[PDB]
């Protein structure tokens, strides 16, 4: 199953207040009308560049998130664990059960504060750069059922976790979509308040390229130079001259 | 107590503290002290976003080779620094530590590989060097080396054969929040006039007034088109400032 | 440089002996340590080689199976072990001292220094 | 129901070349990263190439590298390879697969395909 | 490999010249043939290394030559101490051989 | 490249026997080795992952452990649908590789 | 106009009798400006310098609060302070004879 | 390093003594000097310090204004002087070399070398 | 500040090990804690310091440890020249103090 998000899984970039101004970036972003996969629920998901995770279930079903390699007893791994009151991330030696684990030795992690989680979106961006954790999320009232919500809403920096270690795999702890973050070129619209309102992905088509090309959302009637074609090599061809006989160095050196 | 060889250098992470430079500057004790992207005498002027601690052991005249645009046995095969660096590099002999009658043999260092090494990349693989043609198959002999050697550090040694232990500091500076920050102290905040100002590292010289535009928690300045910081927040009140010209 | 080995030692058949060669006045790691055998009234042959720095080995055919070599870089020694002995044996023991393979003037191929020998009789 | 589906194989003359294929469907191809394996007749089994979901970065073996290119067009779920310079040596039966990898695919899941013979002659 | 040397033993007067030799049963590179004195109750020391280099510490009243197959050690002017055994050594396919030596 | 060797390269069982078999790596891998099982014609199916980590299906005579450099591979008690070659393929850096194939039979 | 400067230093230290330099000699004892228009002249002087048990008559500044501007002369030993409490011009911890 | 003291001297009450301790092997002005003192049975009373190089001292409590500390680089050696003699300054005194207060692994905390000490009856 | 050693005198044979203890009346850094160690009719040499660090010379028979106001000497397996007398030092306030010591 396949959901398409419209123009969801915009965050914000950077910690730089910008306003009235359209601001082009390159950063990891969900692809726009991208393929977001529907999960229904358990299984274990590569977490690849890092991830766009959405759902509309209660706070009471979707527990948290489990993130590393091997997801045992043999390394590091992530844990994020929401309850009534707080939420709880701890990097451990984890060994996970089938109330999440039965064991977690060599703790090098820790920290606690407030809860991460018509119905109410809740939509989380998951990166991992340069040893940094870094969550982003929105939370949105929802009147869909089968489908992911139109319109732009930014998501904000929510947490950035300096736990120094390599995620690979993934798993959600108990509905739920699942999309994969790349190396895009956004065209970010700031407003008077500094809040991200709309955005273009330049490679989504050729009026989008037009679009970033001018720096303006709006293009009027015409012809526009946007970009260059260039045929790329098929192959590399070597043609040195075919004499075997290996030069006199060695005489120079031992002499 | 104990340093790193060099093909498998120690690193540390600090963030989150106060950095007083000056008191390893204005030591006695240290033969080399070089800085590069920056200059010692500001160091303690200057805020980072985190800031890296390398530490290993070579022999005395591989000290040169810690710096960027070299080359040779270390800076390729060992650690590499980049050609942009920013940090200082810090050694010292430590003959009466390291060197030991009939040698030490415990500092070792790459000799051969396939290939240098990127800045800061490590490599503590010990598998067989093929010089020549003919696969090894983990069988060291003719043309298949053991890609690691010691130094056999002994106290009558010459200089350039001594052992030295070597720091390299490296400050990374990114646009996030600065958390290691020299010892200067803070002044009270002066508005509505002219002033020179220094935000957790950001200097310039401008009128301060109070600001509407609504940061969010994550944001702590604003930029314009010429790449200034036209608003800043304050580090201890978390107030938003507005920055114009005089 | 120097080379010092044990002294002389007496076995019956199917013992084992181990002879050390402390080595001093260079760089323990940075040479190849070869035993070579001469018999009464014979010539020299060559048994095998260790390398300190990577503790790897080579053996001559003869001595496949039979014969083991050690180093211990901390008191700069190695030793060589030689099992299932015989009557023919019977031979002065020598350590000696050659480059290794990565060396560029071919330094691998020859001896330079020597230990005076140690007699196994057997 | 998971599947991958090698196709392309056949018989084709030293220093020529072929392109195989694996259509995937079961699966979230695109979010795997993948690999070839050929294993040549009464041969062992030996790791051929890997590339990453969005196909960004590839890997070879010291074996084919230079020779065989890997690529993934991940709107038609299908993995590809492109084999150049064929040599007598490269004669093997290839398979597509999502190897179980903890460090690098992140995959917690092994697929095979049923593989196909290529044979240089 | 065999390596053969000849005679198996001389006799002359001390300040005179000898000339001992050493064949090979297939080519060996010079870099690869060394010569080695041992005196009666003493371990082998190397004389010349490289077929025509002499080691360090040793006197220039020595000299060899040779390749291929066939080399030879020269002792210019005989001292009472050059009375010892000589062997020629080679190397080759990962072993180390010698001759069966001679006595002077 | 890391080097793969299995020993033995083949052995013998009958039905109810302990059959082992051992997988070096030419350098320290960690934990990160896989085992596989392949009967002829078929694609090989995964049995351990993570060294010692069992796969879901497999049945609980077979094992496996070890880290670093030396691993060893275990069924408990061989059964007559056993008969494969094993291999050991390890993932801690590319290239990736296998090992020579270990054949057991009867 | 032309000057002659000179003066003692060891062997590994005139490396920093150059424009440009950094180091204890460089900064504290003497600097040449970036700009520098002249030559530097060096020869080893063991044979007059050195004596048994040591020539105690060569001196160099050690410590200072900062670095000296180009061709500036100082020749003062008040005591180095070198943390945050004042010495009073007493030698002890924390404060240094600079020489 | 050594550090050669002054041979064995008697005294009466009110006088005053004066021990030498010779230093060699080392950079005399990159090091303190301290003086040590044993009485018969007891064990060791750090006395106070000179740096050769600024003719700097200071003194422990006890012996404020009994003692003087002086040094002469030429001939790299320290002498310590201690007036108003009692029966109880009879000691052995020892010269001991530690790191200048700049050090900054802190070799100023401890004692490295020792002379043999000199033995003072009063 | 006190320096106190324990026990006073300790006894027993060679090839043991022995431990000896130094308690302050006030913290001290590790890196200003040393031991000595004096034999009959000899000045006092270093053995320990900065608490944890052998002295050049000194064999790894021994070895030190502690914090705080607690510090411990370790002689691993005594020979007939390790009957000696210890002490501990202290730095601290611009002022060097020795302990009571205490014979082995
Ligand atoms: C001196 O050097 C020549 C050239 O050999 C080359 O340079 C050497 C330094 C070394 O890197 C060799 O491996 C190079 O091939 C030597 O003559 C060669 O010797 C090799 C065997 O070692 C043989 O296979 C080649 O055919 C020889 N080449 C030629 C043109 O004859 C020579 O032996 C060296 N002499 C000494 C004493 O070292
Ligand atoms: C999404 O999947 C559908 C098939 O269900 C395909 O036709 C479409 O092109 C895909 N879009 C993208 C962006 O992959
Ligand atoms: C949530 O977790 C925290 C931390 O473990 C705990 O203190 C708190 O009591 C938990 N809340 C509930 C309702 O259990
Ligand atoms: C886990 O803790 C042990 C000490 O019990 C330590 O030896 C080991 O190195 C630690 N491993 C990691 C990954 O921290
Ligand atoms: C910006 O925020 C102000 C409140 O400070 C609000 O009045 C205004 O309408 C917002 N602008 C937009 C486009 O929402
Ligand atoms: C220190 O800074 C924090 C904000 O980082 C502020 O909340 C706190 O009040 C400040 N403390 C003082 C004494 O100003
Ligand atoms: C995390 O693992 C991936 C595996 O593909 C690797 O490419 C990446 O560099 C690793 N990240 C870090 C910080 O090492």
């Amino acid at each position: 199953a396949y959901t398409n998000s419209f123009t969801r899984g915009v965050y914000y970039p950077d910690k730089v207040f910008r306003s009235s101004v359209l601001h082009s970036t390159q950063d990891l972003f969900l692809p726009f009308f991208s393929n977001v996969t529907w999960f229904h629920a358990n299984p274990v998901l590569p977490f690849n560049d890092g991830v766009y995770f959405a759902s509309t279930e209660k706070s009471n079903i979707i527990r948290g998130w489990i993130f590393g390699t091997t997801l045992d007893s043999k390394t590091q791994s992530l844990l994020i664990v929401n309850n009534a009151t707080n939420v709880v991330i701890k990097v451990c030696e984890f060994q996970f059960c089938n109330r999440v684990y039965s064991s977690a030795n060599n703790c090098t992690f820790e920290y606690v504060s407030q809860p991460f989680l018509f119905k109410n979106l809740r939509e989380f961006v998951f990166k991992n750069i340069d040893g940094y954790f870094k969550i982003y999320s929105k939370h949105t009232p929802i009147n869909l059922v089968r489908d992911l919500p139109q319109g732009f809403s930014a998501l904000e920096p929510l947490v950035d976790l300096p736990i120094g270690i390599n995620i690979t795999r993934f798993q959600t702890l108990l509905a739920y979509y699942v999309g994969y973050l790349q190396p895009r070129t956004f065209l970010l619209k700031y407003n008077e308040n500094g809040t991200i309102t709309d955005a273009v992905d330049c490679a989504l088509d050729p009026l989008s390229e037009t679009k970033c090309t001018l720096k303006s959302f709006t293009v009027e009637k015409g012809i526009y130079q946007t970009s260059n074609f260039r045929v790329q090599p098929t192959e590399s061809i070597v043609r040195f001259p075919n004499i075997t006989n290996l030069c006199p160095f060695g005489e120079v050196f031992n002499a | 107590t104990r340093f790193a060889s060099v093909y498998a250098w120690n690193r540390k992470r600090i963030s989150n503290c106060v950095a007083d430079y000056s008191v390893l500057y204005n030591s006695a004790s240290f033969s080399t002290f070089k800085c590069y992207g920056v200059s010692p005498t500001k160091l303690n002027d200057l805020c980072f976003t985190n800031v890296y601690a390398d530490s290993f052991v070579i022999r005395g005249d591989e000290v040169r080779q810690i710096a960027p645009g070299q080359t040779g046995k270390i800076a390729d095969y060992n650690y590499k620094l980049p050609d942009d660096f920013t940090g200082c590099v810090i050694a010292w002999n430590s003959n009466n530590l390291d060197s030991k009658v009939g040698g030490n043999y415990n500092y070792r260092y790459r000799l051969f590989r396939k290939s240098n090494l990127k800045p800061f990349e490590r490599d503590i693989s010990t598998e067989i060097y093929q010089a020549g043609s003919t696969p090894c198959n983990g069988v060291e002999g003719f043309n298949c080396y053991f890609p690691l050697q010691s130094y056999g550090f002994q106290p009558t040694n010459g200089v350039g054969y001594q052992p030295y232990r070597v720091v390299v500091l490296s400050f990374e500076l990114l646009h996030a929040p600065a958390t290691v920050c020299g010892p200067k102290k803070s002044t009270n905040l002066v508005k509505n006039k002219c002033v020179n100002f220094n935000f957790n590292g950001l200097t310039g010289t401008g009128v301060l007034t109070e600001s509407n535009k609504k940061f969010l928690p994550f944001q702590q300045f604003g930029r314009d088109i010429a790449d200034t910081t036209d608003a800043v927040r304050d580090p201890q009140t978390l107030e938003i400032l507005d920055i114009t010209p005089c | 440089v120097q080379l010092v080995q044990s002294g002389a030692e007496v076995k019956k058949p199917g013992a084992s002996v181990k002879v050390s060669c402390k080595a001093s006045g260079y760089t323990f790691t940075g040479y190849y340590m070869h035993w070579v055998r001469q018999a009464p009234g014979q010539g020299l042959e060559w048994m095998g080689w260790i390398n300190p720095i990577s503790s790897g080995t080579s053996y001559a055919q003869t001595f496949q199976g039979r014969v083991t070599m050690t180093s211990d870089t901390s008191i700069t020694t190695a030793y060589m072990e030689l099992s299932r002995l015989r009557s023919d044996d019977t031979a002065v023991y020598y350590c000696a001292r050659a480059a290794p393979f990565y060396d560029f003037w071919s330094g691998y191929s020859y001896f330079d220094y020597w230990g005076q020998g140690t007699l196994v009789t057997v | 129901e998971v599947q991958l589906v090698e196709s392309g194989g056949g018989v084709v003359q030293p220093g020529g070349s072929l392109r195989l294929s694996c259509a995937a469907s079961g699966f979230t191809f695109n979010s795997y990263g993948m690999h070839w394996v050929r294993q040549a007749p009464g041969k062992g089994l030996e790791w051929v190439a890997f590339i990453r979901y969005d196909g960004g970065n590839k890997y070879y073996a010291d074996s084919v590298k230079g020779r065989f290119t890997i690529s993934r067009d991940n709107s038609k779920n299908t993995l590809y390879l492109q084999m150049k310079s064929l040599r007598a040596e490269d004669t093997a039966v290839y398979y597509c697969a999502n190897l179980k990898d903890s460090r690098y695919s992140g995959s917690y899941y092994d697929y095979w395909g049923q593989g196909t013979l290529v044979t240089v002659s | 490999i065999v390596m053969m040397q000849s005679p198996g033993t001389l006799s002359l007067s001390p300040g005179e010249r000898a000339t001992l030799s050493c064949r090979a049963s297939q080519s060996v590179s010079s870099s690869y043939l060394a010569w080695y004195q041992q005196k009666p109750g003493q371990a082998p020391r190397l004389l010349i290394y490289g077929a025509s280099s002499r080691a360090t510490g040793i006197p220039d009243r020595f000299s060899g030559s040779g390749s291929g197959t066939d080399f030879t050690l020269t002792i210019s002017r005989l001292e009472p101490e050059d009375f010892a055994v000589y062997y020629c050594q080679q190397y080759g396919s990962s072993a180390w051989t010698f001759g069966q030596g001679t006595k002077v | 490249v890391i080097w793969m060797t299995q020993s033995p390269s083949s052995l013998s069982a009958s039905v109810g026997d302990r059959v082992t078999i051992t997988c070096q790596a030419s350098q320290d891998i960690r934990f990160y080795l896989n085992w596989y099982q392949q009967k002829p014609g078929k694609a090989p199916k995964l049995l351990i992952s993570d060294a010692s980590n069992m796969e879901t299906g497999v049945p609980s005579r077979f094992s496996g452990s070890g880290s670093g450099t030396d691993f060893t591979f275990t069924i408990s008690s061989l059964q007559p649908e056993d008969i494969a070659t094993y291999y050991c393929q390890q993932y801690d850096n590319l290239p990736f590789t296998f090992g020579p194939g270990t054949k057991v039979d009867f």
